[PDB]
């Protein structure tokens, strides 16, 4: 009989994972403060990694890689790409970004303005975006820096994709969410199912004020947009439909024009930090589900927007994925008495 | 030459001490009777081995040690063991009844009635020293004498020997070989009252030694003998610089300077490699790089914890055997490119290297196999504070219900000394976090 | 040299004490005359914990025999190892106690207690370093119950910093001598709560059920009940009588088992327990599954009705110490909802190389469980069913007692039950 | 990668490599504490005896 504890009640993912575990009859949940556990569904912030792997007889497993925040933080991600030779500052799949500390607190204010005055001088598109861990889109550098000083937390300004790939009909923006699971062996598995969180408003490049056609967030489209649910159900187009579209319209497949780059980007990021977060020779073991967000330009080039370390899942895919998390992440470490739903990304450990 | 007095307190301290002086003698060519053939100066001399061994006119090399236990059954083994002839009886101090795993009993009730006797015996060793450096104190955290009496001793030593240094070898409680439920209480109590009196302390977690013994030596259920012969190999590596010719860590003062830039943060992490089973058919000898790289694997750290997710304040490599500086730097360069080594901004990113050409001595019939070269890394990581976190957690669980507190109050200790000690650890954990995280 | 002084009082005390001394005398190689004839140095390593060494290499148990009538002790003197006890340690009267707690504690007993302490003091003065005492007695009778607690109160006065340990036979209506046993048990339990550091609660119904159901004895007897108590007493004391690390000391066992002063009442257990398919070897997994089985416990309480504050397990024999750790961890990890989460690692395991007589290996269980409150409720309930009608009180008031005292003992134990209740949640 | 302070002797050598530069209670007070706790033990035992006297 395997045992587990739950330290994140707000997790829709591992809530269903806990539902499936008990459904097997071979798992038993414990109070969130019981140290004798096989598996910890730990909290988001301040997970006590230092108390793991010190229970004699109990092999202990947790669903969070200690140190992955370096990859799942706006300012941390940028700092990781500009400093890691494996990614290099010349990384071609990550928008030109800079870390900007508000003036009420290193900081890349001057480095950002240099590349700005260059673009503004070369007649080139000089639209940028500012965000943090409240977003502002503007073409003038004065409005971006003034917006961060009004706050009190670190911000990041990166190039805004002026030429996104729009779905027809609708002339609308979108972003692709791919779920990636890394197990204790550090095998990289890509869930065969993705989701396109699409905008129901025609993309308008001459007005970055109305952030309804530029931001594809599932909450902003369902709160500030007026065409929500028009084309696809809940502004969520799955890989089956999006693939058929790329064929009829563009005469290519989601595999060739987009997925190859997505799998290349997922490999480069995770293989990069492997020496820092791997639990190969650790007294405890780690796995973690990641949520990658990508953009696509009219040239069918993929760009990395951010990585989410505690992502939620599309309503239509909670069963398949959660059952998959148990097969490859939990049963592979605590077996029970296909056609895998994942795409292994082999690499040189 | 400046002498070093070693003090062994409680069962753990005594047994570990007994296993180190066995190794010291084997290393310096001293026999069980105290004779030393290679020592060509009879009855004196200021050699490097003299920092740990005094000499008699008859040629006996006597350890500059004192063994103190509130119960005689453990020190009685020393009096009749292989090395019974090394010590004279004044060095072996024993009481009648122990502290019963009660910090307050060792510190107050029983400690008060024997502290003046220990000091007197230590004074006799001091009077033999022309230039005393300090003391090395071996004790356990969880034991009642090892915790309660050691803190009382450390207080008086700071009073009677002000300008002297004191280093600790401390055994961290591990349930797999622990015989007490209240060891978290004792560990935190003794850290609170000792913190301002210890200049540098090496914490060995029994959990780490225990699993090294099961993994590397294929011992299914390790005994204290197994645990101690391994601990004395590491301790020998840390104390070698004091007992042999050299220019690094030559005296006790240099440990604080090289390893402790801030007083409260004086708990360096120790890693050791290679540990090979003597029962093995025959092992392929590891290289300088291979054993250096092994210093960054948690599996051979004296306390399990992830230095990758901390920050270094000082790193020190101690090699024994066939090692030349060129090979060491060749390995460091390689490891810097493949490992996560993050120092603090106010420290140099470097390593102080010491090499001793004599390879590790192995006790005949022991568990370890003879190797051509071995290294012991002393690094001051913020990651070692994970051990504080683990310990403080268990404290909070029991103290929140006042469990077992009545045993301590019954010995004269006030309940507020618990919260007073726990608040100190709260400050210790915060210090590590201020230094390690961004 | 950590000496323990033994005291057995009353009919039950002396009959169980005698068998105890009969069982461990065999383990340490001592014959009925006190001559050692063992084959292992481990038998003598800690022999002086319970035995004194006289002239001629004779070993005399450090035990004092007490009672208010001569009958039971006359038998011990005639029993198998009766000749091995020190003649001067037989202290007895002639009146008896009539199963009356007040007679053993206030009238008949007071007349004889001073001469018992004269013997205890004489045994203590000869100890290099006395740990504490252990008393064997029943709580339902008059001497072991009334005078027994009286002795403890006076021992704690003359040795206030020594450990007081008792094996207490709790009364049960199913295995009863008289109807006043709940009266005598309630009065003693208050003295024990106040003046002992460890008390092994042995319920006579548990002993009965184990002989009838498990051992398959068609008609149990006190003699059969005392066999179990002997084996259990031998087991719970293995830590003291042989070389070891855990609970090898009276005070150390208290420090590890008693998180709160008043909650020092233990449930003992023993394994194996087999009827006569007796030669079958017992595997470590089996040995552990039984030791934790309620049917192998002798407090007649259900552990799954409370929670374990602490536990002390002792495995005897030549076995896989690695396989023991595995099974002990499997028990705690497969049923971790019956251990308190605010005492980490509250289960300690000890090993002994010497097995009990006639067994390749065995395990003894010592549990500090909040479930023991079920025992104190049985006694309390039976007490109130009589005291509410003041039934049988005249036996006691005739010895100078007032009803107020009964009302206090009743309140004192209901408090004890409430104390156990706040820690079960 | 710089080597500094190389010291060589017959039984070994030691050096330093820099990859990168940076960016009590008196005797009186102890005796009182030892006697303070002893005073709280005497008190606790007197109450025990006082109790046993009643
Ligand atoms: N590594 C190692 N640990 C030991 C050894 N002996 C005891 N310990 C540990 O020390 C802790 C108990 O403290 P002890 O040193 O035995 O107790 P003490 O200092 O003698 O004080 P008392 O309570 O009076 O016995 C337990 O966690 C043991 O695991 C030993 O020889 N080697
Ligand atoms: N450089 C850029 N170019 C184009 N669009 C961008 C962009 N940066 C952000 N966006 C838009 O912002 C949205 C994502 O914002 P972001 O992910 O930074 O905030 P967030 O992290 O709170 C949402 P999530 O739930 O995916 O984490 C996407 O829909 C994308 O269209
Ligand atoms: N297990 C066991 N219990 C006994 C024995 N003799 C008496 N008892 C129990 O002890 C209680 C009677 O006390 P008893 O010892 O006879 O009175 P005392 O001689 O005045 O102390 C009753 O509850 C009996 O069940 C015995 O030999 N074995
Ligand atoms: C011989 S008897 O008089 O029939 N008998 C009556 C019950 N009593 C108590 C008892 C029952 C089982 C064991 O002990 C023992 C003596
Ligand atoms: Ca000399
Ligand atoms: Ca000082
Ligand atoms: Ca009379
Ligand atoms: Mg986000
Ligand atoms: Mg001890
Ligand atoms: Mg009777």
């Amino acid at each position: 009989m395997y045992t587990f504890v739950v330290r994140d009640e707000n997790s829709s993912v591992y809530a269903e994972v806990s539902r499936l575990l008990l459904a097997t009859g071979q798992w038993k949940r414990l109070r969130k403060d019981n140290p004798r556990f096989n598996l910890m569904l730990g909290e988001r912030n301040r997970l006590p990694f230092g108390r793991l792997g010190h229970e004699p007889g109990l092999v202990q497993l947790v669903n969070y890689y200690r140190g992955a925040d370096k990859l799942c933080r706006k300012a941390s991600l940028v700092k990781l790409i500009k400093t890691s030779p494996e990614l290099s500052e010349s990384c071609t799949w990550f928008p030109e970004s800079y870390v900007i500390y508000p003036t009420n607190l290193t900081d890349e204010r001057e480095v950002f303005l240099a590349a700005y005055n260059r673009r503004r001088e070369g007649r080139e598109g000089n639209v940028w975006i500012a965000k943090s861990s409240g977003i502002l889109i503007s073409s003038e550098a004065s409005e971006l820096l003034d917006f961060i000083d009004e706050q009190g937390q670190v911000h990041v300004i990166q190039k805004y994709l002026e030429k996104p790939l729009l779905l027809e009909p609708g002339h609308r923006k979108f972003d692709i969410r791919s779920w990636v699971l890394v197990d204790h062996l550090y095998n990289i598995y890509l869930y065969r199912e993705g989701v396109l969180r699409t905008s129901s408003e025609p993309y308008n490049s001459a007005n970055f004020q109305d952030k309804t056609c530029h931001l594809t967030n599932h909450c902003i489209q369902k709160e500030y947009s007026k065409n929500y649910g028009r084309y696809e159900e809940g502004n969520e187009m799955f890989f089956e439909e999006f693939n058929q579209y790329l064929m009829d319209a563009l005469n290519t497949t989601l595999e060739n024009s987009i997925l190859l780059q997505i799998k290349h980007i997922i490999r480069s990021c995770l293989m990069c930090i492997e020496p820092a977060i791997s639990t190969k020779h650790l007294h405890y073991q780690s796995f973690q589900l990641f949520g990658f967000d990508f953009m696509v330009d009219e040239e069918l080039k993929v760009w990395l927007i951010e990585v989410n370390g505690a992502p939620a899942c599309a309503q239509k895919l909670y069963a398949e994925l959660c059952q998959g998390i148990v097969d490859v992440a939990i049963s592979s470490v605590f077996p029970l008495a296909p056609t895998s739903i994942f795409i292994k990304l082999h690499h040189h450990h | 030459m400046r002498e070093c007095i070693s003090i062994h307190v409680g069962q753990a301290g005594v047994q570990i001490g007994n296993a180190c002086w066995e190794l010291y003698c084997l290393e310096h060519g001293i026999q069980p009777d105290g004779q030393m053939p290679s020592d060509k100066t009879i009855g004196g001399g200021d050699d490097s081995f003299n920092t740990f061994f005094s000499e008699t006119g008859a040629g006996k090399h006597v350890p500059r040690a004192v063994f103190v236990d509130l119960e005689p059954t453990v020190i009685d083994e020393v009096r009749t063991g292989t090395y019974r002839q090394l010590f004279h009886p004044e060095q072996l101090i024993t009481g009648k009844e122990d502290a019963a795993n009660n910090y307050a009993r060792g510190h107050y009730t029983i400690g008060k009635e024997i502290i003046d006797l220990v000091l007197d015996r230590i004074r006799k060793l001091a009077d033999q020293c022309t230039g005393l450096q300090g003391f090395l104190v071996f004790h356990s955290f969880g034991g009642g004498t090892g915790s309660g009496f050691t803190s009382l001793l450390m207080e008086r030593l700071s009073v009677d020997y002000g300008k002297k240094s004191k280093l600790e070898f401390s055994i961290y409680p591990a349930p797999q070989v622990s015989t007490a439920v209240v060891e978290p209480y004792n560990s935190i109590l003794t850290t609170h009252t000792t913190l301002e009196h210890s200049d540098c302390a090496f914490m060995v977690d029994n959990e780490a030694i225990y699993d090294i013994c099961r993994r590397n030596l294929d011992i299914e259920r390790p005994t204290y003998t197994n645990l101690n012969r391994l601990i004395s190999q590491i301790v020998s590596s840390i104390t070698a610089s004091l007992r042999f010719d050299g220019a690094l860590n030559v005296d006790l003062t240099e440990f604080q300077t090289n390893l402790v830039p801030y007083p409260r943060i004086h708990f360096p992490l120790a890693t050791y490699a290679p540990v090979i089973s003597a029962e093995k058919a025959y092992h392929e000898q590891l290289s300088v790089a291979e054993i250096t790289n092994a210093c960054f694997e948690p599996a051979n750290q004296m306390v399990k914890c992830d230095p990758r997710h901390g920050k270094y304040m000082a790193c020190c490599l101690l090699y024994r055997g066939d090692v030349v500086p060129k090979d060491v730097n060749a390995a460091i360069a390689t490891i810097k490119t493949k490992r996560s080594i993050q120092f603090v901004d106010w420290c140099p990113t470097g390593f102080k290297v010491g090499i001793n050409y004599q390879p590790p001595t192995v006790v005949p019939g022991g568990d370890l196999a003879k190797v051509q070269r071995a290294v012991c890394m002393l690094s001051n990581t913020t990651a070692i504070a994970e051990a504080w976190a683990r310990l403080d957690h268990k404290f909070d669980l029991m103290y929140a219900k006042r469990a077992f507190v009545h045993w301590y109050v019954g010995e004269g200790m006030e309940e507020g000394e618990f919260s007073e000690a726990r608040e100190d650890m709260a400050a210790l954990e915060k210090d590590y976090e201020e230094v390690g995280v961004d | 040299m950590r000496e323990i002084v033994h005291i057995q009082a009353g009919q039950c005390g002396n009959q169980i004490g005698a068998k105890f001394w009969e069982v461990i005398s065999d383990e340490h190689g001592i014959d009925p005359t006190g001559s050692y004839h063992g084959d292992s140095d481990l038998q003598l390593e800690r022999i002086n914990v319970y035995y004194n060494e006289a002239t001629g290499n004779k070993y005399v148990p450090r035990a004092i025999l007490v009672d208010l009538e001569p009958g039971t002790m006359d038998s011990v003197r005639s029993g198998p190892f009766g000749q091995i006890f020190r003649p001067d340690n037989f202290v007895f009267g002639q009146s008896g106690a009539g199963n009356n707690w007040a007679k053993g504690h206030y009238t008949e007993g007071a007349e004889l207690v001073d001469s018992v302490l004269d013997v205890v003091r004489k045994e203590s003065e000869s100890c290099d370093c006395l740990q504490g005492f252990q008393l064997t007695h029943s709580l339902g009778g008059g001497t072991g119950s009334g005078m027994g607690t009286l002795l403890i109160s006076k021992i704690r006065e003359e040795y206030p910093d020594r450990i007081m340990n008792t094996f207490s036979v709790m009364p049960s209506p199913k295995v009863s001598d008289t109807v006043v046993e709940p009266y005598n048990a309630t009065l003693s339990v208050h003295q024990l709560v106040e003046n002992t550091d460890e008390t092994y609660c042995i319920d006579n119904e548990a002993l009965y059920d184990i002989c009838f159901r498990t051992l398959k004895l068609t008609t149990p007897t006190y003699g059969d009940l005392n066999h179990l108590v002997s084996a259990t007493m031998s087991g719970v004391t293995t830590c003291l009588r042989f070389p070891g690390q855990l609970n090898a000391d009276l005070r150390k066992l208290a420090v590890n088992m008693v998180p709160f002063p008043r909650l020092h009442f233990f449930m003992p257990g023993f394994a194996p327990l087999t009827s006569r398919q007796q030669y079958r070897a017992l595997t470590v997994p089996e040995l552990t599954q039984q030791m934790f089985d309620s049917k192998n416990m002798m407090a007649a309480c259900d552990p799954r009705h409370g929670r374990y504050l602490t536990v002390a397990a002792i495995f005897r024999g030549r076995m896989s110490m690695k396989e023991v750790d595995e099974q002990m961890l499997n028990v705690q990890n497969k049923n971790s909802s019956y251990f308190v989460e605010w005492i980490p690692n509250n289960v300690k395991t000890a090993v002994c190389d010497i097995p009990p007589r006639g067994l390749k290996m065995s395990a003894t269980f010592i549990g500090n469980s909040t479930a023991i409150q079920e025992l104190f409720k049985r006694i309390s309930e039976q007490f109130t069913a009589m005291f509410r009608r003041k039934a049988f009180l005249h036996w006691y008031t005739g010895e100078g007692m007032d009803e107020m005292e009964f009302t206090e003992a009743e309140s004192n134990m209901n408090d004890l039950v409430s104390e156990y209740q706040q820690y079960q949640d | 990668m710089e080597v500094i302070e190389l010291n060589k002797c017959t039984s070994g050598q030691s050096f330093e490599v820099i990859l990168k530069p940076p960016s009590d209670p008196s005797l009186e007070e102890i005796q009182k504490k030892l006697e303070a706790a002893e005073e709280r033990r005497k008190y606790q035992e007197a109450e025990l005896l006082k109790h046993l006297a009643e």
